DNA sequence: GAGGGTATTCGCCGCCTACCTCTCCTAGC
DNA sequence: GCTAGTGGCGGCGAATACCCTC
RNA sequence: CGGAGAGGUA
């Protein structure tokens, strides 16, 4: 109704959700059970913590490193795959497990 | 027939399916709502929905596995049944069988009691906050002040 | 549904809630409270704001 | 209950606990006496039916009205029959 | 007259007392002591144990290794042993060990025996155990560097259990038995409102105890004859619609093990190994002796068994039917006579005491439970005449265990410091919940209540006040604990009503069965009672006149019920039990103060709380005292020997007070053995010093000590009467990190040349330095990526004082770092701290409030000849609170400060018949004790104000009535009427106002919701909870709840716009939509529900 | 000191059992690091000077202060809103006098 | 709950003796434990109401 | 066999508010 | 240093397990 | 500042 949320609420619906409702929300799929590297402390890719599903951790940033400004803003990377926006996002994107 | 027509008048009033109740996919909660802290040293102190999350991922990916490879049907029932047990433990953990615990033998989190009891989400967080620009000290008496 | 589930027995609510497909009109004090609005009470009224 | 639970179960619809009955027709009643038992039976004034009490545990006290209540006594609609708390229900 | 004459270098002070003490009170760190010493069977115990029960003395680990050895495989072709448990010294001495965050332990090493059955090769070897914790001398561990104290847990005896119950809906009588073993699978049997008799074997259903006795290898005959007599039992054979041995068995297992084969092998198997295993089932010593004597099966044998046999389940079952069947005797074969009767569960003859030894036990033998499963595992997989037991033996399980145990235990507990009392009170304190007793909310009123087994063993006065009321005491004085675990206490054997002088200890159990009289029964000179009825205690609380030739025993003070802490209050018995409870918790709250001084009223029980806590330093053989400072004292020994004592000074608590100890003899005295050397934190001349004698007023004044508040002179802070020094510790680590070597050093970027001041050449602070909030303590860069940023150690809000030492440890002096860092630096600052409004501060009797203000000298009330008084406390505060003992605490050290003479020219006074000679005259600042319930009367105390000395200039200023006539401060006038002055001991509680007062305005906030973070250390924010919403509502403030809930919580941007708007002279914003609302609605869908907003 | 002039500060007590267990009042600078409460307002706020302590909060709009000077201020709230009977009254000391 | 026939003779002016003081003292500590239980009770019915 | 009652029995829900200090956080190759 | 995994108690309603005729 | 435990204040 009102996307994300936005003033003049009218009501607050619930009920039970679909498959597709939940592959419509998800951004992408989990199939690893890898959450944080050791070695380098970045996500593991296709883990719970990977960007190409949940988004960039730092703003304006890559997973490979080749765009790191703002002027690469809402490209999607061809190398790493990771969408450059801001790190907020991470709070609201979510995954699926097939 | 009075609960049994509840039920069914709820499912048939309105437009919505009851093929809800089986599930084909599991949603995954965005990370910044299950962050993994590191303590002094830098060791990692993993959620409690992590390791729920993990214990899934990891069975459904054998019993892909082993559905793919072939197998006698036995061990195909069993491998359901424990994903079956493991996506029960995520959603709702201690309701059927005993809790799957953690270290310390404590029973871990589950998406469930995250809004239950007092210290769940809404009583905790929601009808009561914490605020800025408030302090706070002893009180002593003025008998010089006014009302 | 909201108010209910803020009370008591968060899980029982929740299901039959959803099974119904329950809409909340947002009319109540504690409903407003947790949604961030004014509550419709007291200087919040129509008459007064 | 007498303090806080008393007012717990009065706020929370409850049976009282010790429940004490009450008439629900005006008429005479033919009291009985016996042990762990009591049978009280309503004759309204009517006559169309008679309603009876017999599971009243003798432990109970009958209660004082306008004299302890006796057989052959005529009483209310309303009245409460034995000592205790009637429930909120039944009136 | 005087209290103690066995302490060497006591103090002369002066008892009230008429009684005399047949007994010694004994060591107060005895129970701790004892219990360790025979966990490692040191010397000292096993001497104590052969004067005594020299016929089976073995120690904690030795009877572990005993029940756990040998260990045999499958086959039984071989075997391993462990005997001879072995100790060698601590690594390193407690002051190491406490600087170097290590934890004080010794190695321990077990021989080990490995025997092959068909070879007939023996080979041994001494294999080392792991590490093992120490206890010092005082009664506690460290562990890694703090010390911790080990509680002594309350739990309920195994045993036999027998209750009965009267059923609601029903009128019946309803009995029941629970067998509670150790360890083990609990059984029940029961009677239900059908007369039949049941068993319930775990939480499973009910079945006939004739499927039992049967399945045991009983017939009918057999049941018959024996059981029979009693109706239910007939009954219950009739209706079971079953028979057979094997019908019976396979029943068990079906109702036991559900979706298996019922074999009569099986059963047999499951059930002997369930109640017979001697592995999986246990009822320890205690267990086996105390089911001996209730059911009276053996009275001659010893306790050498500890499972469960049939003519036990059959003695419990005859002796559940007697019992319903209302008789009052039995006597099962081969058995002695025992009454039927029902089981109290909460007498302390029922339930037992844990100690630290038999704690560390168990963790021990879980220890080695697992190391044994390993071994066993491991033995069926390797080469045969290749075994060697160190190739079978893998420590790593119980040293884990052992680290649990003392890192993360309920029982081992952060030591409490803030004087030498409440650590005192700490080692000898009882708690009734941890890993196997109650619960702090679950827990019942009548867990908590005072029982009649408790006198003498429990104090019932100390307790905590909050949810843990009645679940935690403390030890009574001259309580101890047998070898089985239940508390005793002396008692004085009178034989034909003469009381001889013999102490027996006897236990609760043990004192039921005889009546004991007062301590303050009047005798002759000799044991003969001068009345001739005495009154005495019964078995379940009761009290009966007798005849006193029926007296069995007799306390031996009338002291006997209470504790250390509570026996320091005087006139105890002029106050009630909830101000004396107060007054006992408080008194373990006070701080130490920069001087000490003992009060001049007492009780007698300081001068040993303070030499048993072990705070002073004692002198351990005789001598002359060669030289004297304020570092060392040395003692020149009569044998040529010499002994030097360090003593540490401005050394910090854990409570962040100052513990620093004082010589106070001389270069040229002569010392004895168990005497006094020096003083520490709470002490004067060796006796406890909690607070401080104040001249006090008892009036009304202007609304200042309104509500409990207290008034106080401006005397107390010039003089530094009420002033302490406090300690903090701050630390800083220099971490390799990912990025690179973050480094300590005074190079830090952007910062003004005059801010580094104070630092030195490495980069911290000088000693001697002056630190303000937001200073530099230790200066570190960190290269975030030159990047190389500021991360600094500084002075948290509100901080300040002297630096007085640095501790710097560095990787590069091989120094034990933990694993990724290269230096460890600390930093102490201390600062001393006056008496100021807000400070809390509290008398012996219950009496406490903050201070409300502090007036001048110049306007304070003062005494005819010019003297100021200290404090001001409200009179309506007395009288209501039922503690009458502040004002005879009040008179009596008006009395003490002025000094008497009792004019006995002719005759002594009547009043003074029983006053003890010595007690008759004083001079001025005398010290006198009153002890807790046999001090001074009423009478003796008139007596005294109405003959007391005069001032320096020949006045009396208090007349008899202990009320003085005024001068008001302010005006001038005097008071129209007299008031009542004299000297009482205030204490200052570790409550100052300095470590309250929080502000906040904008600072960190939670990551999950973005809402501010709580705590004083994290600079957090108040929280506003539910119910002061409920109070705005009801109000009608919406906007003010709308921007509490909004703009100053979680609206991530309607906060920065609000501060905008504030700096800058425009009116506050809307605000939005909350956080933690968009968080609820993502948890939501992750539940798989589809939450939508419409518009 | 000329900031805080006529600027309501709201004082609560915890438990906050009924509606005058927050009050407004208008601050003014003391020495020390105690609060000073009125004595008339204890019994509304049930509170004792054995060591209780209270919040602060800070109203910040025009509307939020206007509610804590018109509905909260204490010398507005006199009588018991569940009775009627006055709270604000002498008791224990000025009672003797 | 029920009264003891026998009565406690002394007052706190002149101090209950160790057997007048131990009962006391029982009476007590059961007051304490009540009144914790009731304020634990009494905010359930408030937050229901 | 088949309707009319059971008739306990078992599982789940509930159990005041606010604040302060301190310690520990997985086992195995 | 890296990889893997037999101490709470009341209230309420649905559910088995149990006759009771019938 | 994520979680668990222990103790304390009103
Ligand atoms: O009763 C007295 N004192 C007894 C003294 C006593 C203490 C401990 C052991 C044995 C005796 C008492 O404290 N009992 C006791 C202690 C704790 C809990 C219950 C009990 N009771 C009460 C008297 S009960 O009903 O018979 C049976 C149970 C007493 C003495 C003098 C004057 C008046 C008195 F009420
Ligand atoms: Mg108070
Ligand atoms: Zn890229």
């Amino acid at each position: 109704g009102a996307m994300l949320d936005v003033n003049f609420f009218d009501e607050l619906r619930i009920g039970l959700a679909t498959a597709e409702d939940i592959r419509q929300w998800s951004y992408g799929e989990v199939k690893k059970p890898e959450t944080i590297n050791y070695r380098t402390l970045k996500p593991e890719k296709d883990g719970l913590f990977c960007e190409k599903i949940f988004g960039p951790t730092r703003d304006w940033e890559c997973y490979c490193g080749k765009y790191k400004r703002v002027r690469f803003k809402g490209i999607i990377c061809e190398r790493c795959g990771v969408e450059v926006t801001r790190a907020k996002v991470r709070r609201e994107r979510m995954g699926h497990i097939e | 027939a009075l609960k049994r027509l509840k039920v069914v008048a709820a499912f048939q009033q309105s437009g919505n399916s009851p093929m809800g109740m089986v599930l084909d996919a599991v949603p995954v909660i965005p990370p910044e709502l299950r962050p993994m802290v590191q303590l002094d040293g830098g060791r990692f102190a993993t959620s409690d929905l992590n390791d729920l999350y993990r214990r899934v991922i990891n069975r459904n990916n054998r019993l892909k596995r082993l559905i793919d490879l072939g197998a006698p049907e036995i061990i195909v029932n069993n491998e359901k049944r424990m994903l079956q047990e493991s996506v029960d433990a995520l959603f709702d953990n201690g309701r059927r069988g005993r809790p799957v615990t953690g270290p310390g033998n404590r029973p871990l989190k589950s998406l469930s009691d995250l809004l239950k009891g007092k210290q769940g989400r809404f009583r905790q967080n929601l009808l009561g906050k914490r605020v800025d620009y408030s302090g706070r000290s002893v009180i002593v008496v003025g008998p010089q002040l006014k009302l | 549904w909201l108010s209910a589930a803020s009370f008591q027995e968060t899980t029982r609510v929740l299901t039959d809630a959803a099974i119904n497909c329950r809409s909340d009109k947002l009319n109540g004090l504690k409903e407003n409270v947790i949604i961030g609005k004014l509550i419709p009470a007291g200087t919040g009224i129509n008459r007064y704001r | 209950t007498g303090g806080l639970p008393r007012v717990q179960e009065l706020f929370e619809a409850r049976v009282p606990r010790g429940k004490a009955p009450i008439a629900d027709v005006t008429g005479r009643v033919r009291l009985e006496d016996g042990e762990r038992f009591y049978k009280i039976t309503i004759v309204p004034d009517d006559g169309g039916e008679e309603v009876v009490y017999d599971k009243i545990s003798k432990r109970q006290r009958l209660r004082v009205f306008k004299r302890v209540l006796s057989d052959g006594d005529h009483v209310e609609v309303g009245q409460q029959l034995m000592e205790g708390s009637a429930d909120p229900h039944e009136v | 007259s005087s209290s103690n004459n066995s302490v060497p270098g006591a103090p002369n002070r002066v008892s009230f007392a008429k009684l005399r003490e047949p007994l010694e009170v004994p060591g107060l760190l005895d129970v701790q002591t004892d219990s360790f010493e025979w966990l490692i069977g040191s010397p000292r115990w096993r001497e104590s144990a052969a004067e005594r029960g020299d016929v089976n003395p073995v120690g904690g680990l030795e009877e572990v290794l005993y029940e756990l050895s040998p260990i045999e495989d499958f086959s039984g072709s071989m075997s391993l042993s462990f005997s001879d448990p072995r100790f060698d010294d601590v690594k390193a001495p407690v002051d190491e060990c406490k600087d170097k965050d290590m934890t004080y332990a010794a190695p321990l090493f077990v021989t080990a025996e490995f025997i092959n059955n068909n070879t007939g090769e023996i080979k041994s070897q001494t294999v080392f155990m792991g590490d093992f914790p120490m206890m010092t001398e005082k009664g506690t561990f460290i562990i890694n560097g703090t010390e911790r104290v080990v509680v002594s847990q309350l739990v309920r005896s195994p045993g036999v259990y027998f209750d009965e119950t009267i059923d609601k809906s029903t009128d019946k009588t309803l009995h029941s038995v629970k067998v509670i073993p150790s360890r083990g699978a609990w059984l029940e049997f029961d009677v239900d409102k059908r007369d039949t008799v049941g068993v319930r074997i775990d939480r499973k259903r009910r079945q006939p105890v004739t499927v039992l006795l049967k399945a045991l290898g009983w017939t009918s005959e057999q049941i018959v004859e024996r059981f029979g007599f009693s109706e239910i039992m007939r009954s219950t054979l009739e209706k079971d619609n079953t028979v057979g041995t094997d019908e019976a068995l396979l029943d068990i297992y079906r109702k036991l093990r559900p979706g298996e084969p019922p074999t009569k092998e099986s059963a047999q198997t499951l059930l002997e190994n369930l109640f017979f295993k001697e592995k999986r089932y246990d009822l320890a010593r205690v267990g086996r002796y105390k089911v001996n004597k209730k059911l009276g099966l053996h009275v001659g044998e010893p306790i050498t068994s500890s499972t469960l046999t049939e003519e036990d389940v059959v003695a419990t079952i005859e002796y559940l039917v007697r019992l319903h069947e209302g008789q009052t005797t039995m006597t099962v074969p081969g058995g002695v006579e025992v009454p039927v009767e029902t089981d109290d569960i909460d007498h302390f003859g029922n339930r037992r005491l844990r100690t630290v030894g038999e704690l560390i036990q168990n963790q021990i033998r879980v220890g080695m439970s697992r190391m044994e499963r390993v071994v066993r595992e491991r033995m069926t997989t390797q080469d045969v005449e290749a075994i060697t037991p160190q190739t079978l033996i893998n420590i790593r399980p119980v040293v884990a265990a052992i680290k649990e145990f003392f890192g993360t235990s309920q029982l081992s507990q952060f030591m409490d410091q803030n004087n030498p009392l409440s650590g005192l009170t700490h080692k000898r304190r009882l708690s009734a919940l941890g890993p196997g007793g109650l619960s702090r909310e679950r827990a019942g009123l009548e867990v908590r209540d005072v029982h009649p087994s408790h006198y003498g063993r429990m104090c019932p006065i100390e307790t905590p006040e909050g949810p843990n009321i009645g679940l935690i005491g403390s030890l009574s004085v001259y309580a101890r604990v047998n070898p089985f675990g239940f508390i005793e206490t002396p008692y004085r054997k009178v034989v034909d009503g003469v009381v001889s002088d013999e102490i027996v200890y006897l236990t609760a159990d043990e004192e039921d069965r005889h009546v004991v009289a007062q301590a303050n029964s009047p005798i002759d000179a000799d044991g003969r009672f001068v009345e001739p009825r005495v009154l005495v205690r019964r078995k379940a609380g009761e009290v009966e006149y007798v005849p006193s030739s029926e007296v069995d025993y007799m306390d031996v003070s009338p002291r006997q019920m209470v504790s250390v802490a509570t026996a320091m209050i005087p006139f105890l018995e002029h106050d009630d039990a909830n101000r004396a409870l107060m007054g006992a918790n408080m008194q373990r709250q006070a701080v130490p103060l920069v001087r000490s001084e003992a009060p001049l009223v007492g009780t007698g029980m300081e001068l040993r709380a303070a030499i048993d806590a072990g705070d002073v330093v004692v002198a351990e053989e005789s001598g002359v005292i060669e030289e004297v400072s304020a570092d060392y004292i040395t003692v020149m020994h009569d044998n040529g020997t010499r002994r030097t004592y360090r003593m540490r000074k401005f050394a910090r608590s854990n409570h962040g007070t100052c513990a620093n100890q004082c010589p106070i003899v001389d270069a040229g005295d002569r010392v004895e053995a168990g005497q006094v050397i020096a003083d520490g934190p709470c002490t004067d001349d060796g006796e406890m010093a909690l607070g401080k004698n104040l001249l006090v007023a008892i009036m009304p004044w202007e609304g200042h000590n309104y509500e409990d508040a207290i008034i106080l002179s401006n005397r107390l802070v010039e003089e530094d009467v009420l002033t302490s020094i406090h300690i903090e510790e701050h630390e800083i680590d220099a971490r390799d990190t990912k990025l690179g070597a973050e480094e300590i050093t005074r190079d830090i970027p952007n910062i003004s040349d005059e801010v580094l001041a104070d630092l030195d050449e490495r980069g911290i602070v000088r000693i001697g330095a002056e630190v303000r909030d937001g200073d530099i303590l230790v200066g570190k860069v960190t290269p975030k990526g030159r990047e190389v940023r500021d991360t600094s150690l500084k002075v948290p809000h509100g901080e300040s004082g002297k630096v007085i030492g640095i501790r710097v440890f560095s990787r590069e002096d091989e120094d034990e770092l933990p694993a990724g860092v290269n230096e460890l630096v600390r930093v102490y600052v201390a600062q001393k701290r006056k008496i100021s409004d807000g400070d809390k501060l509290a008398g012996r009797h219950g009496n406490k409030g903050v201070i409300g203000k502090i007036l001048p000298v110049e306007d304070m009330p003062f005494l005819a000849d010019g003297t100021p008084v200290d404090i001001i406390l409200n009179t309506h505060g007395v009288p209501r609170r039922m503690n009458i003992g502040q004002i005879l605490e009040t008179h009596l050290g008006w009395c003490a400060h002025s000094g008497w003479k009792v004019d006995a020219a002719k005759g002594v006074p009547d009043w003074a018949a029983r006053l003890p000679d010595e007690l008759l005259e004083a001079q001025p600042n005398a010290i006198v004790s009153t002890p807790v319930f046999d001090g001074a009367q009423e009478a003796e105390l008139q007596g005294l104000l109405s003959c007391t000395l005069p001032n320096r200039d020949g006045d009396v200023l208090v007349d008899a009535d202990g009320k003085a006539m005024l001068f008001d401060g302010r005006s001038g006038e005097p008071f129209p009427y007299p008031v009542t002055v004299g000297y009482m001991y205030i204490m200052k509680l570790h409550h100052l106002v300095d470590d309250k007062i929080h502000a906040r305005s904008t600072g960190p906030y939670s990551m999950i919701t973005q809402q501010p973070l709580g705590g004083k250390a994290q600079f957090g924010g108040q929280r506003f909870g539910e119910m002061e919403c409920w109070a705005m509502q009801a109000y009608g403030a919406a906007y003010t709840l709308q921007e509490l809930l909004t703009i100053k919580s979680d609206d991530t941007v309607g906060r920065v716009k609000v501060y905008e708007a504030i700096v800058k002279g425009e009116n506050i914003p809307e605000p939005g939509i909350p956080e933690s609302f968009k968080v609820l609605l993502k948890e939501l869908q992750s539940l798989c529900l589809n939450v939508e907003v419409l518009s | 000191e000329e900031v805080i002039a006529e600027h309501p500060v709201l004082l609560n007590r915890a438990p906050t059992l009924h509606r005058l267990g927050i009050q407004a009042f208008e601050p003014m600078l003391v020495e020390g690091k105690a609060i000073q409460l009125h004595p008339l307002v204890c019994e509304a706020f049930n509170a004792d000077f054995d060591g209780d302590q209270m919040a602060v909060h800070l109203p910040l709009s025009a509307e939020a202060q206007a509610e804590a000077r018109i509905l909260m201020l204490s010398s507005n709230n006199i009588l018991s809103p569940a009775s009627g009977r006055p709270l604000a009254m002498p008791r224990l000391d000025m009672v003797t006098g | 709950g029920e009264f003891i026939p026998r009565p406690v003779k002394s007052s706190f002016r002149e101090g209950l003796t160790v057997l007048e003081y131990f009962i006391n003292t029982h009476g007590a500590r059961k007051g304490l434990a009540d009144t914790a239980l009731r304020t634990a009770d009494s905010g359930y019915l408030t937050r229901r109401l």
